[PDB]
């Protein structure tokens, strides 16, 4: 029942700002930004997932 | 090349003055049907001034009711008058017509006259004219595409952008093209009329009076 917001300077709800809600040991609720999700290496020829592959971000 | 000597030989065999030996009459009379039968499909092609001319020679002799394909030649030119719509192969022929019936002082058969009332070029219809029942799938579905990479992807974007711009403009093209041409046919059609009618030719009169009812409203 408490309420939490954006810790950060956007304060609109766009992709690239996403929040979720934990409780931390101090025993509160507060808000976390989450990243994007990675995306799994697709064939070249048909465009379907690469097996025994991992999934990271482009820099990672 | 070849059919440009195919063309020739054509041209050169359809030339028979009714007083050689049958055999000869009977090439002339194949080669006619050969050029008749090509021009169906190759009107858009090298060298169909050709045979345009080898077969308008055909029927504008004095006499055709003897020839077994006046009546063929007749009807693939009324067709091809009919389906044209632009202008461009209706002006190449009428040139042609008109420069024959120069050379014979305007002495042509009623019927021979009458494919200048297919013209499709001088006639207007309504703006929105129901065409025939034409049913396609619109486009091909979302989840049944073929995979493509990012640089083909862009080059069909890029290819897209450019046939549309083309597609405009060739649009525009055949508009401005269109009234120019029907201007010129305008002009042939209603000099040939005319001259019919100071000939006084007794066979031709309804044939032209017909015409100038047709398309007398499409002039200025
Ligand atoms: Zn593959």
């Amino acid at each position: 029942a408490q309420r939490v917001t954006f810790r950060r300077r956007n304060p609109y709800n766009t992709r690239s700002n996403k929040i979720k809600v934990v409780k931390t040991p101090g025993g509160i609720l507060r808000a976390q930004h989450v990243k994007k999700l990675a995306t799994r290496p697709k064939c070249g020829d048909c465009g379907s997932a690469l097996q025994g592959i991992s999934t990271l971000r482009p820099r990672q | 090349y070849n059919y440009k000597n195919y063309v020739g030989r054509l041209q050169s065999l359809s030339k028979t003055p009714s007083n050689a030996a049958p055999i000869q009459v009977s090439l002339g009379i194949l080669a006619t049907q050969a050029a008749k039968e090509l021009i169906s499909t190759a009107s858009h092609f090298n060298f169909r001034t050709d045979i345009f001319t080898l077969l308008l020679r055909r029927i504008c002799k004095p006499r055709i009711s003897t020839d077994p394909t006046s009546i063929q030649i007749i009807q693939t030119f009324e067709t091809l008058l009919n389906e044209d719509e632009e202008g461009s192969i209706s002006f190449e022929i009428l040139r042609i017509f008109n420069k024959i019936l120069k050379t014979r002082n305007f002495n042509i058969e009623e019927s021979v006259l009458n494919m200048l009332l297919s013209l499709d070029v001088l006639h207007d219809y309504d703006p929105n004219t129901k065409l025939k029942g034409n049913v396609s799938a619109p486009k091909l579905k979302k989840k049944d595409r073929v995979h493509l990479s990012k640089k083909q992807r862009k080059a069909r974007k890029e290819m897209q952008q450019i046939e549309e711009e083309m597609r405009n403009a060739e649009q525009a093209v055949s508009a401005e093209e269109r009234e120019r041409n029907q201007s010129e046919i305008l002009k042939i059609v209603f000099t040939i009329y005319l001259n019919i009618l100071k000939n006084n030719a007794k066979t031709l009169i309804g044939s032209v009076l017909e015409g100038l009812t047709k398309f007398g409203n499409m002039a200025n």
